[PDB]
């Protein structure tokens, strides 16, 4: 509360000489508590994963030869060579009977 | 070489964005915004003299031609009715021989798409919407077009995949989260692509000491999440269903319609066109009744 | 229990082993040049002096 | 001519050739990396068509090359 | 002008190559006679001498070469057998572990079977090399300190097999590749919540830095007293000369305490061994006892507070919740 | 106290600054002019660190963090409560490390030894100076330094590493990591070799210098010398720090994109 | 050494310095005419 | 002349051959990496059809 | 002058040449990195068209 006559801050019924400010630590930081309290204000837990019930084998032309997980963002995003791009997937296949040979 | 650094987190955390000064200046200089067309706000109180118009129905006539000039300069070029119309019959959806005008049908669907983006996804494009120019930049083909390649292509995160979280919300392991290190690598690749699409680094949306935390991350992360959801709408309900309209040269090797990603609008910038505001002066593209208190005539 | 977990238990086991190891290596560090020379007499820090160690030499 | 009794001409010639060659390479590469004097690509343009650096520029509205701090 | 820094040797002295101390040769023998390299003799010793080969060494070479061949051939097949692409893209190529849905069951040959074969052969060859190191040490009546330091290295290596077995999937193993194994390192840290807050990871980092500190200190100390015969450490240990005395006094005057010529090598041995031992413990604890090391650090008071960078509303907390990652789409939908 | 052989070595001379005034021993420590300067800087820096801990929200040893200033104060001395204290502590640390190196040089000049130890410590000093002086100066702000906190400087390292998407792809970082790993391997081998020769199979005599070379020639086919192993250890340990300084100084001042993209030059070779 | 070659070297060094300085003065005046910095 | 007295002809000729080879390789590779002078792909174009730096 | 008996002319000349070369390179590069004096790109501009820093 502020005294309406002298414009002075009052603390526990006593006036203070000076410009009262609320003390705080460096940049308003507060010590962390329990780990479960790290989710106060954070979004709720994510939902269960979407896992396909069945699996259909793709065509060879739609299958990657390189099984590295991060190959699309680490190499292919910066690689643009035509033949190198061609060797990224398997080639389409058939049978001798289907070719009439 | 001077480096322009922008602090995005608390001091000492290491959350900063670095830029090379020379290339940043060259890249910023080369952008050329089309000048806004002079407003047309004195049309007569008459009915619409339009035969085949199912989108621009709430718009006056003079502002209709204003929008048409803007659309031409944004997609095809100044003037140039020949890219979407035939000069003789502007209301015709088909060529004189009989073939339908696919560019005009695409432009109609994409008028609807632009209105949907500006109206239903304000949480991403706050007060700075999009026009045809943001994606097209004066050309008929935008950037970042992608098609079906393989199952583990992370761009499917913007079409039909859902869920990218891998981090456990507990100290101890359980069956609530059984993510593999490979799934973490997939998320890493997707986020590297996002970072390069906006020209930023990981700390723009993350405090990397805990990637899962939203309170320790800058507000941009929230915006980024909405940008995912918007894309999933755009790619599912507007771009993909346009498969039977395009000629075969437009589709992919599986014969599917081109789709959009973050770099389609952003083109390697934290904001499209460095945050240029263009749609505030083109009410036909708004999805709202007002942009910045400026009301929509109707 | 709840606050105690396996990582903490293993960490304190490692701390105990590391302190024992440091004690052993400091015992070895005083095999030459001890006891110290001081006006108050012979001096031994902690850990105290180890027993005398002799090597083996091949016959001539 | 008494300068050569102070410094070995062999050392001076080595340092001179090295410094002058490094300077020539650096200048040629600085010019080649520029926009006005990238002669391998744009050397056929006339002096009027050659790029010129921008003069005293104007400001911009609601457009920042840098993200907010 | 400058004092002789003992960095390089200007005058080399040659002699007949040293055949080696007489050792048992019932199961293996020495190959070569000993040649001399002048360039190698500038920096250290010059003799590229004979090498002993026995049972364990030959078996280790066979198994290791089989693993190396499997890895290389899978890398070569991943670029369509293109030698140009093989050399150009070599750092990005990998032999990848099986898919996560197989758990610990055997995977298809083209989807992780080769990986397990190569890993098994590499493991067998590493163990056989350990046997060879032990036997070479005991053939010369030496102590087995090197075998038990190599054992610590092998312990850290074997955690890359035991942790995926404990979490229950061969998909969590380290891929055979220059860049992809770095990718796995990064993704492993990210998946389990900032491995910086693993206490045993911090411990192993302390021991690795301390190994660098100790070797810099010991090398500089011995080079600084090499003018007094300090590099001959065996004789300075069994008959302490002025070089060992000065080495002790320098560090006693510097940091208040010192070691001896022999126990500084005990310090070095233990720092190097502990680097891999504590790291192996830290890896074994991840995903089995602790799934989020940042949250463990918050629980045990390791994490410094920062001001919040963002605040979320009640509807935002429900909206911003995501979904755990699932399987990739096996269909190409038409809309 | 003094070692059994210590007394004959405690003589006068060898100092760089000062004379008989600062030429004494405090306990086992030697005090020179640079010993006095080291004490001054250590005391001032440690007391300022304790004050920074007192200003912060906790006394927990792991959570204490004295952070550098904001980037907006670039190359200027920020207010004490807003990062200026970090700058003063940095000045104290620089003075203390330089004084430590010079005092070591005085001590080595007094025992008749070479000058290797101060120069070896100079590599670590150079790495630290690159972290807090050279790189922040090239980037133009003192706020590019790392905070002084046991686990907060780990957070700084993590965020700075992810500033370049994938920091593993830094070529100089790869070379420095190789140096560190090879150094640890070589240190293990050298310690094992010396201990196994001086502590052989029980019942057998102490081995000779030829046993070391014969063992390593039997195992690897090549055995570096007794002087060679110490030269190699010094080179590996110091080169690790030098290549670390190189790797951190090129990130930001010279390269601002993701490190993986830097490998374009290799994929675009004309062949 | 004989204090005469000191005078001779001083003359040579002084004239070289003076010429370098005047040539720098011409360069600065040329640059000022092209684009003044004050 | 007298340069061969001050410089060994063997050393000078080896250094000159190395420098000339390196310079020729660097110039050829720079030209090959450009757009106007990528002669392996566009060498059949006439001088009016060859790419020009935009201005 | 007696300064040449106090300072080795070779040492002084080498130090002076090195310092001058480094200083000249530093000044030229500072000018090249600036906006007003980036002469390789904007050297053909007149004194009126050359950039000037703002009053900020
Ligand atoms: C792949 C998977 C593995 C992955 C990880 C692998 C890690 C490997 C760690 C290995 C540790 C030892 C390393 C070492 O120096 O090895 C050299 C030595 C071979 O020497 P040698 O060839 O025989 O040469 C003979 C001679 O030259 C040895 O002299 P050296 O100087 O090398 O060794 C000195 C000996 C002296 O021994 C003694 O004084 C006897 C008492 C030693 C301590 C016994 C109790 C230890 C604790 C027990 C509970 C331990 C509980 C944890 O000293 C040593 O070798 C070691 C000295 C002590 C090291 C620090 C100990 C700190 C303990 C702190 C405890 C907490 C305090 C609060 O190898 C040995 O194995 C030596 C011991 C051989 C006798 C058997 C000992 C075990 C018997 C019981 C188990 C029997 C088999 C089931
Ligand atoms: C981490 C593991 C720990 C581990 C901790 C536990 C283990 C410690 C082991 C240390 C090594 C072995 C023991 C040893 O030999 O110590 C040396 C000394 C015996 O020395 P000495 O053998 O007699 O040789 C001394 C000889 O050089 C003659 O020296 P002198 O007596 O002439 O004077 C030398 C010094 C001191 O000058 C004096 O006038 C001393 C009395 C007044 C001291 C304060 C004066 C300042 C004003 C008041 C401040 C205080 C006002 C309240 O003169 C010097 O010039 C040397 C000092 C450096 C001067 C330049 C720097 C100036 C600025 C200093 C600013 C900071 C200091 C105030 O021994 C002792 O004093 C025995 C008791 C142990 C002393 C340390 C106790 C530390 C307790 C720490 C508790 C908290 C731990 C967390
Ligand atoms: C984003 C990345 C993550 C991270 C993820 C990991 C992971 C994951 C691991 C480490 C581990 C370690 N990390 Mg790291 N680490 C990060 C940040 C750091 C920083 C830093 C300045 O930021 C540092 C200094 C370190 C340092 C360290 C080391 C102390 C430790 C490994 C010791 C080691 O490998 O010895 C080298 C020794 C070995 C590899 C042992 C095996 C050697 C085998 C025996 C050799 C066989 C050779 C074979 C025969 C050769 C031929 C093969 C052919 C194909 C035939 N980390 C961040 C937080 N770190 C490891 C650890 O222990 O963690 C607790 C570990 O597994
Ligand atoms: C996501 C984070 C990134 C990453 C980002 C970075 C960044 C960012 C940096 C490194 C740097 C380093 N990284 Mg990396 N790094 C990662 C993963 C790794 C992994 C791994 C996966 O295993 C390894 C092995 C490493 C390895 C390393 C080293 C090459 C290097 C640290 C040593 C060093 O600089 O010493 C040099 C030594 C010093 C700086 C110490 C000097 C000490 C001074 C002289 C003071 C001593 C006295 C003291 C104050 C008081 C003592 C008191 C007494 C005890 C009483 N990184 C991941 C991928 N890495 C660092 C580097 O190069 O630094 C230059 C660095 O800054
Ligand atoms: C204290 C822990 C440190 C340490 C310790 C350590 N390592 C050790 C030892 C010790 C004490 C040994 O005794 C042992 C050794 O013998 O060292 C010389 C070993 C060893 N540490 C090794 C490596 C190593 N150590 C590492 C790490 C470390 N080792 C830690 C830092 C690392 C890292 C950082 O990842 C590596 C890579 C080996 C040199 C060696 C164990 C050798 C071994 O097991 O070999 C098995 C044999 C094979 C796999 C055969 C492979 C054959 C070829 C590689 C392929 C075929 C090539 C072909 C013929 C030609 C080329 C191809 C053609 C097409 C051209
Ligand atoms: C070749 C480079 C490698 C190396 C070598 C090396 N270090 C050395 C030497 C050598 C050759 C010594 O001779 C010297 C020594 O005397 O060792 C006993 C030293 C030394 N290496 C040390 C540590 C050290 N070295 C490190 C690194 C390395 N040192 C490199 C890998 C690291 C790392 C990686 O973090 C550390 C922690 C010291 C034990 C010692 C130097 C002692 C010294 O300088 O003491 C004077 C200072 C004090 C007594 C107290 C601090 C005074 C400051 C004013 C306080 C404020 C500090 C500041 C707030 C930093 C806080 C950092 C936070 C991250 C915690
Ligand atoms: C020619 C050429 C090609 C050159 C190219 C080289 C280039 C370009 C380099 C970059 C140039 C630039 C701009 C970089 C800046 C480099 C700088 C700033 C140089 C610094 C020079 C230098 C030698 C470093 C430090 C100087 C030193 C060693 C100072 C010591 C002075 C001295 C002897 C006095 C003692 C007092 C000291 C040291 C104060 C500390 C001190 C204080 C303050 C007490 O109160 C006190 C009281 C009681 C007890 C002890 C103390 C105590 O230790
Ligand atoms: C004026 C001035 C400044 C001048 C001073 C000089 C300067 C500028 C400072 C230094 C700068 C210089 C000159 C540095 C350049 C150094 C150079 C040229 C490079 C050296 C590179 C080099 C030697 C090799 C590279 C090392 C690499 C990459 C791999 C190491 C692999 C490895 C593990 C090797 C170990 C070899 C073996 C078999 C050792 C086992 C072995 C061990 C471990 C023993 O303990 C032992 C003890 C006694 C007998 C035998 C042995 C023994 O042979
Ligand atoms: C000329 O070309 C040819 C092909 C002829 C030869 C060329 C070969 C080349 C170029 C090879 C290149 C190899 C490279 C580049 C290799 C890179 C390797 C790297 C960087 C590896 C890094 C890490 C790998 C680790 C840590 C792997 C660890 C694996 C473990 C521990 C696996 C254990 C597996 C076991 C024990 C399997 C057991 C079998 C079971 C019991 C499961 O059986 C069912
Ligand atoms: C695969 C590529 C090749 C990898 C191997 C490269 C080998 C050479 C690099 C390692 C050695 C570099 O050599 C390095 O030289 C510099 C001079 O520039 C020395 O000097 C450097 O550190 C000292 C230490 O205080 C500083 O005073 C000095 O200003 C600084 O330049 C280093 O002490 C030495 O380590
Ligand atoms: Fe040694």
């Amino acid at each position: 509360p502020v005294d309406p006559v002298t414009g002075q801050t009052i603390i526990n019924g006593e006036p203070v000489v000076g410009r009262v400010f609320i003390m705080q630590k460096t940049d308003g930081t507060v010590k962390l508590g329990k780990w479960q309290a790290q989710y106060d204000g954070e979004p709720t837990a994510p939902e269960a994963a979407n896992v396909g019930s069945s699996y259909t084998v793709p065509a060879p032309e739609h299958t990657r030869r390189m099984r590295g997980i991060m190959i699309q963002s680490t190499l292919w995003s910066i690689d643009g060579k035509r033949s190198a791009r061609e060797r990224r997937h398997y080639r389409p296949q058939t049978t001798g009977a289907a070719l009439g040979q | 070489t001077a480096t322009d650094s922008v602090q995005v987190g608390y001091r000492g955390t290491g959350m900063e964005q670095n830029y090379d000064h020379g290339d940043l200046k060259k890249q910023f200089a080369q952008v050329k915004i089309p000048t806004p067309l002079p407003p047309a706000g004195e049309s007569p109180p008459g009915p619409l003299p339009w035969q085949n118009v199912q989108v621009l129905n709430d718009i006056s006539v003079g502002e209709f031609n204003r929008t048409m000039v803007a659309m031409s300069t944004w997609v095809a070029g100044t003037g140039n009715c020949a890219y979407c119309h035939n000069i003789a019959n502007l209301a015709a959806d088909t060529l004189p021989n009989g073939k339908p005008l696919y560019t005009k049908l695409v432009a109609r669907r994409m008028l609807q798409m632009t209105r949907q983006i500006n109206g239903q996804y304000s949480q991403h494009v706050k007060n700075t919407g999009v026009t045809c120019y943001t994606c097209h930049m004066g050309k008929p083909l935008p950037n970042g077009l992608w098609f079906y390649s393989s199952q583990t292509d992370y761009l499917r995160h913007y079409l039909d995949r859902d869920g990218a979280r891998v981090v456990t919300r507990d100290v101890a392991p359980s069956n609530a989260n059984r993510s593999s290190v490979k799934q973490t690598e997939w998320t890493y690749a997707l986020m590297i692509s996002q970072s390069r699409s906006l020209g930023v680094n990981c700390t723009y949306c993350h405090n990397t000491r805990q990637f899962a935390s939203w309170k320790e991350a800058p507000p941009a992360r929230v915006t980024a999440y909405h940008g995912i959801l918007m894309l999933r709408d755009v790619n599912q309900n507007y771009l993909s269903p346009l498969q039977p309209v395009y000629p075969s040269v437009r589709l992919g090797t599986q014969g599917d319609a081109p789709k959009a990603q973050c770099v389609t609008c952003h083109n390697g910038n934290y904001k499209p066109l460095y945050g240029a505001q263009m749609v505030k002066d083109y009410p036909a593209l708004w999805g709202r009744a007002d942009w910045n208190g400026v009301p929509f005539q109707g | 229990m709840q606050y105690i977990d396996g990582a903490q238990i293993a960490l304190y086991a490692f701390w105990l082993f590391f302190f024992g190891l440091i004690i052993y290596i400091r015992r070895e560090d005083k095999r030459e040049g001890y006891p110290l020379e001081s006006p108050q007499g012979p001096r031994e820090g902690w850990p105290a002096m180890p027993e005398k160690k002799t090597y083996i030499h091949r016959p001539t | 001519h008494r300068i050569w009794l102070m410094f070995d001409p062999r050392r001076v010639m080595v340092a001179m050739v090295g410094f002058l060659a490094v300077l020539a390479l650096v200048i040629h590469f600085i010019l080649l990396s520029s926009q006005r004097y990238s002669w391998i690509e744009n050397g056929t343009l006339s002096a009027a068509q050659a790029p010129v650096g921008a003069s005293a520029p104007a400001a911009a509205a609601e457009m920042s090359p840098l993200p907010p701090g | 002008m400058l004092e002789y820094q003992n960095l390089f040797t200007r005058v080399q002295v040659r002699t007949v190559p040293e055949a080696g101390i007489e050792i048992d040769e019932s199961t293996g023998t020495r190959y070569g006679t000993g040649t001399f390299s002048y360039l190698a003799g500038k920096f250290g010793d010059a003799q590229i001498g004979p090498i002993y080969l026995g049972w364990a060494g030959v078996l280790s070479l066979i198994f290791g070469f089989m693993a190396f061949e499997i890895i290389g051939l899978n890398m070569w097949a991943s670029v369509g057998w293109d030698p140009v692409e093989f050399i150009r893209q070599l750092p990005w190529l990998a032999l990848e572990p099986p898919p996560p849905q197989y758990g610990l069951r055997v995977p298809p040959l083209a989807q992780g079977g080769w990986y397990l074969m190569a890993g098994f052969f590499l493991t067998i060859s590493i163990l056989l090399w350990w046997v060879r190191v032990y036997r070479r040490a005991r053939a010369l009546n030496m102590g087995t300190h090197l075998p038990w330091a190599f054992a610590s290295a092998i312990f850290l290596y074997s955690t890359f097999f035991f942790q995926p077995l404990l979490v229950g999937s061969w998909s969590e193993m380290v891929p055979f590749g220059i860049f992809p194994h770095l990718d796995w390192t990064s993704a492993f840290s990210i998946r389990y919540g900032n491995l910086y807050y693993n206490p045993f990871h911090a411990l192993s980092i302390a021991f690795l830095y301390g190994s660098a500190v100790l070797f810099a200190m010991h090398g500089a100390t011995i080079l600084a007293v090499a003018r007094l015969g300090g590099e001959r450490e065996i004789e300075q240990i069994t008959d302490r000369g002025t070089a060992a005395e000065r080495s002790m006094l320098f560090w006693r005057w510097t940091m208040g305490f010192n070691a001896t010529m022999e126990s500084i090598h005990r310090w070095s041995w233990w720092f190097a061994v502990l680097t891999t031992f504590s790291g192996g413990i830290g890896i074994l604890l991840t995903g089995t006892v602790v799934d989020n090391w940042y949250l463990w650090g918050v629980k045990h008071g390791l994490v410094a507070p920062y001001p919040a960078q963002n605040t979320l509303t009640e509807e935002q907390q429900q909206l911003l919740r995501g979904r755990y990652q699932g399987t990739a789409p096996d269909s190409f939908p038409s809309y | 106290a003094m070692l059994s052989f210590e007394k004959k070595y405690r003589v006068r001379g060898g100092t760089l600054i000062g004379g008989d005034l600062f030429d004494f021993w405090f306990g086992p420590f030697y005090v020179g002019f640079f010993g006095v300067t080291t004490i001054f800087f250590v005391t001032l820096g440690t007391l300022l660190c304790v004050w920074g801990a007192a200003m912060g929200p906790t006394w927990n040893l792991w959570q204490i963090s004295i952070a550098p200033p904001d980037l907006k104060y670039g190359l200027g001395l920020a207010p004490l409560r807003e990062g200026g204290l970090w700058q003063i502590i940095t000045l104290c640390a620089l003075g203390a490390f330089g004084s430590w190196a010079l005092r070591q040089a005085e001590i080595s000049r007094k025992l008749g030894m070479g000058m290797h130890i101060p120069w070896a410590y100079g590599g670590a000093v150079l790495a630290y100076a690159t972290l807090v002086v050279i790189r922040p100066m090239l980037l133009g702000a003192w706020g590019h330094g790392f905070p002084y906190g046991i686990f907060s400087h780990l957070d700084w390292v993590s965020n700075v590493g992810y500033q370049y998407l994938h920091f593993h792809y830094n070529p100089a970082h790869m070379i420095a990591v190789t140096f560190f790993f090879t150094n640890c391997l070589a240190l293990a081998m050298h310690g094992s070799l010396i201990l196994s020769v001086t502590n052989p199979k029980k019942g057998t005599p102490v081995g000779t210098s030829e046993t070391e070379n014969v063992f390593f020639r039997d195992l690897l086919g090549y055995s570096i010398g007794a002087i060679g192993i110490h030269r190699l250890g010094l080179f590996l340990a110091v080169g690790a720090a030098v290549w670390s300084a190189i790797c951190i100084v090129i990130s930001g001042p010279f390269w601002t994109k993701g490190w993986p993209e830097w490998w374009n030059w290799w994929l675009n070779l004309p062949i | 050494m004989t204090e005469d070659e000191a005078r001779r070297f001083h003359g040579y060094f002084v004239t070289g310095t003076l010429g370098y300085i005047i040539v720098a003065a011409v360069a600065h005046f040329l640059a000022w005419q092209w684009r003044p910095w004050f």
